[PDB]
RNA sequence: CUUACGACCAGGGCUACACACGUGCUACAAUGGUAGGUACAGAGGGCAGCUACACAGCGAUGUGAUGCGAAUCUCAAAAAGCCUAUCGUAGUCCGGAUUGGAGUCUGCAACUCGACUCCAUGAAGUAGGAAUCGCUAGUAAUCGCGGAUCAGAAUGCCGCGGUGAAU
RNA sequence: CCUCCUAAAGAGUAACGGAGGAGUACGAAGGUGCGCUCAGAACGGUCGGAAAUCGUUCAUAGAGUAUAAAGGCAAAAGCG
């Protein structure tokens, strides 16, 4: 996955993005186009919305998804 | 015959300070324990009933009963009068006996068992338990086992209350819920 | 013999009855062994019963079967309930290990 | 208690080395090693597990 | 066809399976599996680099350090084989699919979708229907070892040599 | 030949009137002595369910009575 030596890969502005959005703690989705973030301890609470190559699809980081990145709640291929 | 000595003793009287009961005699005790192996493929091939009758003979210690179905189903074609299920009652100083026994060695050697529900008593005081596998008993012996089979297990309690009926186990000490 | 609430067959090694036990494997069981006196390749009739004893406790340290069995199902259900990609794998019965699957996709199903 | 039509039930003790406990109950099996216990003599059967070391 | 059928960029897709299909790989075991030892090559590659040796690690690999643009140093240890211990016809000490957990690396990034590492789990499969294919001698079968594309990604492909038949 | 209605509250009473059975069975399914009470509903319990067997609470018969229906059946005539 990921060598522990290089830490968790987490992109500059999606990084951006969520620490001004955790200052104040804000409701509204951050709608974002990176699937490949990782997600942290930092982001717990608050909603994104993750381009799942169509649309994007809101995600409410809950507590059980740090460990997990932001693609893997965003299925891309709809099969039926 | 400990628990039948303990009860008397130690159990009825801290039961009695525990539900601050009016009158001693007031206090519940366990009537009976009956054990219950029903099974449809007995009475069909006719090979069941000899290995079933022995594996509960050697557990309960008592001889069993052969129970005749009283009804015939077409989807379980089961005519009249077969012998489908055995049961046996145990009381007193055996069941005493007996329920030391379990206490001991049946619900520990169970695999994959942390407790029992506390939904099991039906309201009225009595409590009844299900055993997956008949192996767990000491008395069988492995080696010489055909096959397995579960087992049901009831107990009977004066108290019409389930509060007063698990008090009366908790006393005992039936491992927690 | 009887560890961790099953038994084990009497007619071979200790290492490889040990192997049969869920949650146990043939290193793990070389390496339980090696901390106490016990050999492999003393077979478990033969074996005494406090040595047995010891080998429980030293199978107690470990996880038993009962509790990965448990965890197992746990995680699966965690996928499940949190609705994951993977956990949606596993609902539909597909690989969520992301093996290819063209033509030989057989062992999901059954 | 009808007489005769019953199985071999006798005097037994159980012992747990882990707990060090020695409980006393008739049962039916036998044991071919028997402990010598104050009381009396009666057979011996190992347990591996017992109630109060159960968690 | 020409503010688009031309040009750029992020994301995904080419990797989706109720099922059919042709090529192979690994098996179903005792002519064997696993543990210890112990031999016998070939050819090929190495600054868009292979690393002798020390230590950390169960491991992939990590930090140092050294030789070599190689008939010098190096990948590299060859495997089948030979000696002993054991498993004793059992879905097994066969088989390693699948999944959970932990991790190392390449790369800016490994979710869709990398190959490896250890732990646990241990599915079918106990020799295969009509039919069908290759092979005449160092050939069939069997054994591993290289190279190409390659930042990382083989059972494929292109070569190599060991053992070595029957007809 | 048997049961119900027609049949008009004793008996009896017709129609090519309205509805169903019989031409058997049992040496126990008879006798006696003793003992027992069913069908269902709900709750709890391994496989096991709508319903198998086990335990509990209600349950004058909502069951059973070899068989068609009427009557009767707890001292059961029902079940051992």
């Amino acid at each position: 996955p990921r060598s522990l030596k290089k830490g968790p890969f987490i992109d500059a502005h999606l990084f951006a993005k969520v620490e001004n959005a955790l200052e104040t703690n804000s409701r509204k989705p951050i709608k974002t186009w990176s699937r490949r973030s990782m997600i942290l301890p930092q982001m717990v609470g608050l909603t994104l919305s993750v381009h799942n190559g169509r649309t994007h699809v809101p995600v409410i980081v809950s507590e059980q998804m740090v460990g997990h990145k932001l693609g893997e709640f965003a299925p891309t291929r709809t099969y039926r | 015959a400990r628990l039948k000595a303990l009860y008397n003793n130690e159990l009825k009287q801290k039961i009695k300070e525990e539900l601050g009961l009016d009158n001693v005699m007031q206090v519940p005790k366990i009537t009976k324990i009956t054990l219950n192996m029903g099974v449809g493929g007995a009475s069909q091939d006719k090979k069941l009933l000899e290995g079933a009758v022995a594996d509960m003979t050697a557990i309960a210690g008592q001889k069993p009963v052969v129970t005749k179905a009283r009804k015939s189903i077409a989807g379980f074609k089961i005519r009249e009068e077969w012998p489908i299920g055995c049961k046996v009652t145990l009381r007193g100083e055996q069941m005493y006996e007996f329920l030391d026994r379990l206490i001991a060695v049946a619900i520990p050697r169970v695999r994959d068992f942390r407790g029992f529900s506390p939904k099991a008593f039906d309201g009225r005081g009595n409590y009844s338990l299900g055993i997956k596998e008949q192996i767990v008993f000491p008395e069988v012996d492995f080696d010489k086992i055909d096959r397995i089979r579960g087992m049901d297990v009831t107990i009977t309690t004066s108290a019409a209350t389930d509060d007063e009926g698990r008090a009366l186990l908790k006393a005992f000490g039936f491992p927690f819920k | 013999a009887r560890i961790a609430g099953v038994n084990i067959p009497d007619n071979k090694h200790a290492v490889i009855s040990l192997t049969y036990i869920f949650g146990v494997g043939r290193t793990t069981a070389q390496k339980i062994l090696e901390a106490v006196g016990i050999a492999p390749t003393t077979k478990v009739s033969q074996l005494d019963d406090i040595q047995l004893d010891a080998i429980r406790a030293q199978v107690a340290n470990y996880m038993t079967e009962g509790d990965l069995r448990r965890e197992v199902s746990m995680n699966i259900k965690r996928l499940v309930d949190l609705g994951c990609y993977r956990g949606i794998r596993h609902r539909r019965n597909l690989p969520v290990r992301g093996q290819n699957t063209k033509n030989n996709a057989r062992t999901r199903k059954g | 208690m009808r007489k005769d039509i019953h199985p071999d039930y006798h005097d037994v003790l159980f012992h747990d080395t882990n707990a060090d406990v020695f409980f006393l109950t008739r049962s039916t099996v036998k044991t071919k090693t028997t402990r010598e216990y104050e009381g009396s003599e009666y057979p011996y059967y190992p347990l591996d597990i017992s109630s109060a070391s159960h968690p």
